[PDB]
């Protein structure tokens, strides 16, 4: 299968520098054209920046020549993307794409990757704070109950919430954030779950917020 | 004398080869290759297509154009004196004969 | 120089055929290709050289180009097909790829689907660090607008409130989230508070209070 991974998203400040990266695989790295193309929160796609198969031909946006270059390791699988004299408008998801086979330029996007958030703001990294919201019996069902993590005042996104080091899958609900009247995200993320297992079972929500290089295990226990 | 195309050691080559779709909503298939065109086929198959897209790829030589619309030009990269020499580009279009048949003349200084 | 334009929306009922212009002078000139971007999800191929299929994708889907317009067509309408699509093309004149603005896509006279609820005090830690928060989680709601309302014992809270859009989730309904910032004091204080949401004209309250 063809897999395209990017990495080195964040954020950084106004007049300042980033290098995207894109890991790919399961396809002759060399015989494709690759681009990057964007997408700003709430808007339509943009097209970047494209590279030929070879690193021979490069091609720019105009919003974005003589600040940004495309570049390619073939010999490491790998698209690069230096990103110089960023600005405000320039903050987006930055998706890798590959082009079809035998096209010098590339000609449309067959295969795309997850993308990379990219933020571009003075305001600085805030980790979160994370609280257990524990298994209220007076708010159950049958053995359903309800018990989760709020992860409070943290910046920019994202943040990722997984269950028992992804064990526990069934029944979880992530909910996106709220961006704050103060810059600030907040999310929470539930469980529902079983009563009988409350006595036996282990809960931990892992928060992950790599802009913070913050990592937090949470066990959530019944109110006494 | 006769039509040909030209490049130093080291640039691409640029040759053209072309199609007007006049029955639009379909495309033909396409090949190109080393050698004057044969009766059939091109000779040292190097890129070729089916009726959707390229089916046959060799490094350093691409379709350059819009092929789906009758752009079937070549690029090759980096050249050297063995590139010179006559290219067959070839479409295949239904019908007996038919095909048409293009020599273009390659020569590398 | 060259440029694209999409319709903005359109909305079709489930079962019938979907259709997505694409303008773009003498577009037919060029390979149009189509993405589907859901929510939260990255674009897809969904249609390349104005009327092929990659692999994997469903039948339903087809295009077509000519003149000044392409179109993608999607017929018998399932209501995962809601989504944004974009039209793209080449141009090598000025070397850019180029994308149409987008359309969302609506699929009209889905059923209706009341919100859980799901009310939470704050922690006791929060509590301990001198602030205190109450979550108020929404699921599995169509369509996808609710108004929230907090509620201090009877009366109403108005300040400290953050409340989230809806966004669709797996099974194509939506969620949102409403936080309430107290002081523990406040919180303690009054007997009660409320989360009310409403929807659809119905209206469901969950309370909590300091135990
Ligand atoms: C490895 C090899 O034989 N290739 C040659 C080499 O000088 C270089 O890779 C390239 C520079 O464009 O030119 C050609």
């Amino acid at each position: 299968e063809v897999q395209l991974l990017e990495s080195g998203g964040g954020l950084v400040q106004p007049g300042g520098s980033l290098r995207l990266s894109c890991a790919a695989s399961g396809f002759t790295f060399s015989s494709y054209a690759m681009s990057w193309v964007r997408q700003a929160p709430g808007k339509g796609l943009e097209w970047v920046s494209a590279i030929s198969g070879s690193g021979g031909s490069t091609y720019y946006a105009d919003s974005v020549k003589g600040r940004f270059t495309i570049s390619r390791d073939n010999s490491k699988n790998t698209l690069y993307l230096q990103m110089n004299s960023l600005r405000a408008e320039d903050t987006a998801v930055y998706y890798c794409a590959r082009g079809s086979y035998g096209t010098y330029y590339g000609n449309y996007f067959e295969y795309w990757g997850q993308g990379t958030l990219v933020t571009v703001s003075s305001a600085s990294t805030k980790g979160p704070s994370v609280f257990p919201l524990a298994p209220s019996s007076k708010s159950t069902s049958g053995g359903t109950a309800a018990l989760g993590c709020l992860v409070k005042d943290y910046f920019p996104e994202p943040v990722t919430v997984s269950w028992n080091s992804g064990a526990l899958t069934s029944g979880v609900h992530t909910f996106p954030a709220v961006l704050q009247s103060s810059g600030l995200y907040s999310l929470s993320s539930v469980v529902t779950v079983p009563s009988s297992s409350l006595g036996t079972q282990t809960y931990i929500c892992n928060v992950n917020h790599k802009p913070s290089n913050t990592k937090v295990d949470k066990r959530v226990e019944p109110k006494s | 004398s006769e039509v040909e195309y030209r490049a130093e050691v080291g640039q691409n080559a640029y040759l053209p080869c072309f199609y007007t779709p006049a029955a639009p909503g379909n495309l033909v298939p396409v090949c190109w290759g080393k050698g004057a065109c044969p009766v059939f086929e091109c000779g040292n198959v190097v890129l070729r297509t089916d009726e959707r897209d390229v089916n046959y790829w060799t490094s350093r030589y691409w379709l350059n154009g819009d092929f789906r619309k009758g752009d079937v030009s070549l690029t090759i990269e980096n050249v050297t004196l063995a590139d010179s020499g006559i290219y067959c580009c070839r479409i295949q279009i239904p019908g007996i004969m038919n095909d048409e048949k293009f020599n273009l003349k390659l020569v590398i200084k | 120089s060259y440029v694209l334009t999409q319709p903005p929306s359109v909305s079709v009922a489930p079962g019938k055929t979907a259709r997505i212009t694409c303008g773009g002078d003498n577009i037919g000139g060029k390979s149009v290709h189509w993405y589907q971007q859901k929510p939260g999800q990255a674009p897809v191929l969904v249609i390349y050289y104005d009327s092929d299929r990659p692999s994997g994708i469903p039948e339903r889907f087809s295009g077509s180009n000519s003149g000044n317009t392409a179109t993608l067509t999607i017929s018998r309408v399932e209501a995962g097909d809601e989504a944004d699509y974009y039209c793209q093309v080449l141009d090598r004149r000025s070397d850019h790829w180029l994308f149409g603005g987008g359309t969302k896509l609506t699929v009209l006279g889905q059923p209706k689907a009341a919100p859980s609820v799901t009310l939470f005090p704050p922690s006791s830690e929060e509590l301990q660090a001198n602030k205190a928060t109450l979550v108020c989680l929404i699921s599995d709601f169509y369509p996808g607008a609710v108004t929230v309302a907090w509620k201090a014992d009877s009366s109403p809270v108005k300040a400290g409130v953050e409340t989230t859009t809806p966004s669709k989730q797996s099974n194509n309904k939506y969620a949102a989230s409403s936080y309430l910032s107290l002081t523990p004091e406040q919180w303690k204080s009054h007997r009660s508070y409320s989360c009310q949401v409403t929807h659809e004209g119905s209206t469901v309250e969950k309370t909590v209070a300091p135990t």
